[PDB]
Formats: C-alpha cells, structure tokens, sequence
C-alpha cells in the first residue's frame, strides 16, 4: 500500500512540479502585463490632462 | 556407516548443483528486484527534490 502510494505521489508531484513551473511564467506575465497597462494608463492620463491645460491656458 | 556416507555423497552433488546453477540465478533476479525498488525510492527522493 505504501509503495504504490509512493510512486503514485511521485508521478503526482512530477505533475505538481511542472504545474508550478508553468505558474511561474503565468503570474510573471500577469504581473508584468499589469505593469505595462499601468505604465501606459499612467503617462496617457498625463498627456490627456496636459491637453486639458493647453486648451484652457 | 554406509547408508549415511552414500546419502550425503548424494547431498554433496545436490548442493554442488545448487551452488553452480540456481542460487547464482536467483541472486541475479533478486538483485534486480532489489535494484528496482532502490531506484524507485531514489526517484521519490529526486521528485521531492524537484
């Protein structure tokens, strides 16, 4: 019972191994794309209210 | 003692038989079957490693 559980968990934690490996890139890309849309959401608001004051001046 | 010397004159050829042929063979096989579970527990160690 312990040997079959043993290599069963073994293939199961190989499963978990590459699933965690994939999660690495997963929320890496998540974080950095959040950062991209943040860095462009900023600096576009800046241009916009820039034109705000260009025109009222 | 004639009957005893004869029967163990036979016993000698019997375990000469076994030490030349069979227990080397089951040594091969049980070595292999020990090697397999040894390797798989090493693999479990490598899996927790990974």
């Amino acid at each position: 019972r312990e040997r079959d559980a043993m290599v069963a968990k073994t293939l199961a934690d190989n499963k978990k191994s590459d699933e965690q490996f994939a999660a690495a890139q997963a929320d890496y890309d998540e974080a950095m794309t959040e950062a991209r849309v943040q860095a462009s959401s900023l600096r576009d608001n800046a241009r916009a209210d820039g034109r705000k004051v260009i025109e009222d001046a | 003692m004639s009957t005893f010397i004869g029967q163990l004159f036979g016993f000698a050829v019997i375990v000469y038989l076994v030490w030349r042929f069979i227990v080397p063979l089951v040594g091969r096989l049980m070595s292999a079957r020990q090697d397999t579970v040894r390797q798989q527990l090493a693999d479990a160690a490598a899996a927790a490693d990974r």
